[PDB]
């Protein structure tokens, strides 16, 4: 058969096997997340946040550790790479979802921020991958609107034929024309999302301020509802 | 910035260049000689391939 | 002015466009017509090294033609005797975005790198049992793409900034930069005496570049599209790049022109990994539809398919004495072909 | 008794007929994901061999049917043929409400399941069911195979009447931890699947009509299938607890006949 | 790297001694390791072998039910378990390092040893030559019962070289491959039963008792070694 030599080698094969074992359970058990944003978007203060709360000059990804209700979470962003971006994409394909921060209340740059979230959701490897995407700055959402200096509907026209959907909760109460703009930024969002989805995956709306404490167990529930879907696919259920 | 592009593809323009017959006729040549020193191309018989 | 730069440059690319049909007398097709096809070739799967836990990005073959060298996306490298299927080494990465691995021809170091823009040295071979992180070199803006050994002091890495970069391992320091592509460097492929290679880039242009010198001796541009993979020809007189316009080209640098094209009507996606046999009468170029194909180097005549794969073919190595051609893909699995 | 001259060996045969072939292809599809690191697999592979088992116990009970109820091959071949047949009628059962368990929590608690090795526990799982099975099926193995009768029937593990509490008391307890067990655990799994994907934003109405079509309906399929026979076998049983026998006998038989036909329905909704 | 082994003294006979190793400076979870002793006079000769994670145990036949060995990794140490010692295990007990995988080099760290005393079949025969032999060339030969040559093509001999003070130091494995630290100057080879190595500058250091190995089944046997001087 096999020498003495070959017989401890294959043990030691043996051995790297096990621990390649337990590497899998973490590896399997931890769900990653990919970061994505402009600078204007406060993206980074949403990572302060999340690692504050729970949990080297080119450096090119940066890695964010945070676990809710004992389940663990890799979040990445990427610091050091170029404005290009169609061949280093395809790297997060097997991620849980995409975090999407766009900067609400900018009214200028949000054109630039549709085609960018355009581009992510029809990209060819993107597909099969979900995208959380956090409206953010909604204070100064409202301070804008309520100061009425600056309207929106001359950056886009359709804003004078638009009305709020039956579907909105404004909860806290706040003046309605606020709850109107906020609410047509969603859905700008949400045709570009639903035009040519094709069921095999979704995207969730949210409505963010950086310092909310809410924002990990959103994406907790958004994630849970990513995994039960892809379950109900796997396990041949629909 | 140009400058350094209209240099260097001067830098390219002027170099040596062979007729294409000359150099399909080495490609040819090249793979005519080294025919049976070629696994994939003429398969081993299977006593000596260590993957049997 | 800016004006009459642009006009100056303009007047060469003419210029040098001129010169290159002048020397083109013959197609290789016409040249090649009269030699017998390779014939159809099948190919069997050998082995099966199954243990990583994602994606694979790269494999390189060692010069002994038995060890391998596998990255994947979880952030290991495994080295792998392909004879009986063990694995030899684990080791573990600090960030496990790796899409780069090389085995240096000593067999002494394995190098890999990625979006961590880090390019990391491994040392085999210590006084030690384990394997350690030798050196990280540091300096590239981008994602490191792929990196390759000269010898065992020196590596050269190509990166997502336009640049690609001579590294002496000793001293981190960059000894040289290399400058002139307006896009991704996504390959790199040294000439066999190691004093060229060969770089294709996002811009549809592959350069020809001096190790000791530093200057881009030429440029050639016949693709359509961005460059996923290039290789040199073993004459150290010629080299075959893929890209996104599904479809391989041959350029020779004698000429420094096109050769040939090979391209199918039914082939859409794009080629991510090219690779000769020894006598370059074989040019296997894997696919992103699942399966790698065999073209005949000379005449573009598709010769065989190698499809055993449930995900794209993202690596593909022949080895040195061309026993072997490893393959993998992003279901984990590598596959020893023959 | 004597009019199962017709229905049993009709449904043996069109099962013999069609559901080797489903079964098999549905066990090539089973191996062929099991490969692919899942946990379901595993689950469908032994129903596939449990169904391909009892499929290959039919023939000589068509004969035995067809020959006005007689066991001619000898009191062994009832004993191997008769064991072979409660027991994979059983195992289909219990394997089925392991689907629909394994099913429910994968949906249920997605983030939390499997996780850790998921093969290796669901082949223990299969392994203890098994065992559980074969334990709760060798009594009726232990006791006489082969009933003789005058009235040209030499019966095979039948008994009218049956014999002193002692055959039924088990057949009341094959009953409620054989059926209606699994099944409970079934139904209850498969509206816990129905119900914990309420409130999720990425099913739409038409995508969650399909889950809810398929958990009402496989549920509903094994019980039309494993029901009849084991109503009459609580019947006859709790009875015991021949005018009653001579009614129900051909009910019985009928039943015993759709109860076996579970093995097209089996391969047909878990493979195609 | 370094292997520090303690716990050596008189013992009566039919006692028991407790022999443990302390490593330091090398992963030693990854190591499989053994222990060799050798008479007050004698040659060298094997003892027992554990593997990485303690998953492979062998015994030599003479100790095969007395002793008993166990490694403990958190703790680093090695240890070997003796009872009811025989007249005959007086030696001086070494520990050694060893790795396998494809291309490595095992055997290739020993310890400095203890001396422990004790008051009053089809394994393959390693012989060597004449137990006696500067600027000059010498060709210590060997041989073996059976051919050491297998069907992978790696034929198992292992030379080692024992200087007057210190424990024995890896000089060529497989017969071929010079170890990592000793000069160019030695070179082995051989034909699958006979084997020879070659100093071709001899050097004041090169001084001792050259011992060789056979690593093709077990147990591993020695040889008596020849002396240089």
């Amino acid at each position: 058969t096999l020498s003495a030599e070959d017989k401890a080698a294959v043990e030691r094969s043996k051995m790297i096997e096990k621990q390649l074992q337990k590497d899998k359970q973490v590896y399997r058990a931890t769900h990653r997340l990919l970061l994505l944003g402009a600078d204007n978007s406060g993206k980074s203060t949403i990572v302060k946040q999340m690692r504050i709360y729970h949990v080297v000059k080119t450096s090119g990804i940066f890695e964010t550790k945070f676990q809710v209700d004992k389940v663990n979470f890799h979040m990445f962003d990427v610091g050091a790479q170029r404005d290009e971006r169609r061949k280093w994409i395809q790297c997060f394909n097997d991620v849980t979802a995409i975090i999407f921060v766009v900067d609400s209340s900018d009214y200028n740059r949000l054109q630039e921020a549709l085609n960018d979230f355009k581009s992510i959701w029809n990209n060819r490897w993107l597909r099969t991958i979900s995208v959380i995407l956090f409206l953010n700055k909604q204070d100064l959402l409202a301070e804008k609107v309520l100061a009425g200096k600056s309207k929106i509907e001359d950056y886009f026209p359709e804003f004078a034929r638009y009305t709020t959907p039956e579907d909105a909760t404004p909860e806290p109460g706040e003046d309605p024309r606020v709850t109107r703009a906020k609410y047509f930024i969603r859905d700008e969002f949400l045709r570009i999302s639903t035009a040519s989805g094709d069921g095999r995956h979704y995207c969730y709306p949210h409505f963010t301020c950086s310092v909310d404490t809410e924002n990990a167990r959103r994406i907790f529930n958004d994630c849970r509802d990513i995994i039960q879907r892809m379950h109900l696919r796997q396990y041949e259920l629909l | 910035q140009a400058r350094k592009l209209v240099e260097q593809l001067k830098m390219e323009a002027n170099i040596d260049r062979i007729k294409v017959s000359k150099a399909a006729a080495d490609l040819m040549a090249y793979c005519e000689a080294h025919a049976k020193e070629d696994p994939l191309l003429t398969p081993v018989p299977a006593s000596e391939n260590p993957f049997r | 002015e800016l004006d009459q730069l642009r006009q100056e440059a303009e007047q060469l690319k003419n210029q040098i466009r001129d010169a290159r049909k002048a020397c083109a007398d013959a197609t290789l097709s016409q040249i090649t017509n009269n030699i017998d096809p390779v014939g159809r070739i099948q190919m069997r799967t050998r082995r099966t090294l199954r243990g990583h836990l994602a994606k694979i990005y790269a494999m390189h073959w060692g010069t002994d033609s038995r060890l391998l060298v596998s990255a994947s996306q979880d952030g290991k490298l495994i080295i792998w005797d392909s004879y009986t299927t063990n694995k030899v080494h684990a080791i573990p990465l600090r960030s496990s975005w790796v899409m780069t691995c090389a085995y240096a021809p000593s067999g002494n170091y394995v190098a890999c790198g990625g979006l961590d823009n880090i390019c990391s040295i491994y040392n085999l071979k210590t006084r030690e049992g384990n394997v350690r992180v030798s050196r990280e070199l540091a300096g590239h803006t981008g994602y490191l793409s792929c990196c390759r050994f000269l010898d065992d002091n020196q590596i050269v890495t190509s990166s997502g900034d336009t640049t690609c970069a001579l590294w002496d391992i000793e001293t981190g320091q960059q000894t040289t930069t290399f400058t002139g592509h307006t896009g991704d460097v996504m390959s790199l492929s040294l000439a066999p005496d190691t004093r060229l290679f060969v770089s294709g880039a996002c811009d549809a242009s592959a350069k020809l570049w001096d190790v000791r010198e530093g200057m881009c001796r030429q440029t050639f541009t016949g693709h359509e599209s961005d460059i996923n993979a290039i290789c040199f020809f073993p004459n150290g007189n010629a080299f075959a790049t893929g890209s996104d316009d599904a479809t391989c080209r041959l350029f020779d640098l004698r000429a420094d022109q096109e050769l040939m094209t090979y391209s199918h009507d039914n082939i859409i996606c794009g080629i991510t990994s090219v690779s000769f046999s020894k006598s370059g009468r074989l040019l296997l170029a894997g696919y992103d539809d699942f399966n790698c194909n065999v073209w005949d180097a000379l005449k573009a005549d598709r010769a065989g398919v190698l499809a055993g794969h449930d995900n794209r073919v993202s690596c593909l190595g022949v080895t040195d004495d061309g026993m072997a051609v490893a393959t993998g893909s992003w279901d984990s699995f590598l596959k020893i072909w023959n | 008794s004597g009019l199962d001259s017709v229905l049993p060996p009709s449904l043996y045969a069109l099962v013999f007929t069609l559901g080797l072939p489903a079964n098999l292809l549905a066990l090539w599809a089973a191996w062929l994901q099991v490969r692919k690191g899942r946990e379901l697999g595993v689950y469908l592979l032994n129903l596939s061999l449990s169904d391909l088992l009892l499929i290959c116990a039919l023939p000589p009970w068509t004969d035995y049917y067809l020959r006005r109820d007689v066991w001619g091959y000898g009191p062994g071949a009832c004993r191997l043929f008769g064991f072979v047949f409660y027991t994979n009628l059983y195992v289909g059962a219990a394997f089925l409400s392991c689907v629909s368990a394994d099913r429910y929590l994968a949906v249920a608690h997605p983030l939390r399941f499997p996780g850790a090795r998921p093969i290796r526990s669901a082949a223990a799982v299969s392994a203890l069911i098994w065992m559980l099975e074969l334990a709760a099926n060798a009594p009726p193995l232990l006791g006489e195979a082969i009933h003789r009768d005058r009235y040209n029937h030499t019966f095979c593990y039948e008994s009218y009447p049956l014999s002193g509490r002692g055959a039924a008391l088990a057949n009341v307890g094959r009953v409620l931890a054989g059926f209606l067990l699994p099944w409970g655990v079934m139904m209850l799994c498969y509206a816990g699947l129905l119900r914990a994907l309420r409130g999720s934003a990425s099913c739409e109405q038409r995508e969650r009509r399909r889950v809810r079509r398929l958990a009402l309906g496989l549920p509903c399929v094994a019980l039309l299938c494993y029901g009849p026979y084991h109503a009459l076998l609580l019947l006859r049983s709790l009875v015991f607890l021949c005018a009653l026998e001579e009614r129900l006998f051909p009910a019985y038989h009928a039943s015993l006949a759709l109860a076996t036909l579970n093995c097209l329905a089996d391969p047909a909704l878990y493979c195609l | 790297v370094q292997l520090v082994e303690s716990g050596g003294g008189l013992v009566q006979p039919g006692g028991s001694r407790k022999l443990s190793c302390s490593a330091s400076g090398f992963a030693f979870s990854s190591f499989g390791m053994h222990w060799v002793r050798q008479a007050p006079e004698k040659g060298l000769e094997w003892v027992a072998y554990i593997s990485s994670g303690s998953g492979t145990i062998y015994y030599a036949d003479t100790v095969k039910g007395r002793f008993t060995i166990s490694r403990d990794d958190p703790k680093n140490t090695l240890f070997l378990q003796m009872t009811s010692l025989r007249s005959e295990d007086t030696a001086m007990y070494y520990c050694v390092r060893s790795i396998y995988y494809y291309g490595s080099s095992p055997f290739d760290f020993w310890g400095q040893g203890t001396t422990l005393t004790v008051s009053a079949s089809a394994d393959i025969v390693m012989t060597q030559a004449t137990s006696s032999v500067p600027g000059e060339s010498v060709s210590i030969s060997c041989r073996s019962s059976k051919s050491l040559l297998h069907s992978n093509g790696n034929t198992y001999l292992y030379w080692f070289l024992q200087r007057p003070g210190q424990s024995p130091q890896l000089l060529i494995y497989r017969m071929s491959n010079l170890a990592s630290g000793v000069p160019d100057r030695f070179s082995g080879s051989g034909s699958g039963t006979a084997f020879t190595l070659t100093i071709s500058r001899l050097e004041a250091e090169d001084v001792g008792v050259y011992y060789c190995m056979q690593h093709l089944e077990y147990p591993l046997t020695f040889g008596a070694g020849t002396k240089l001087e």
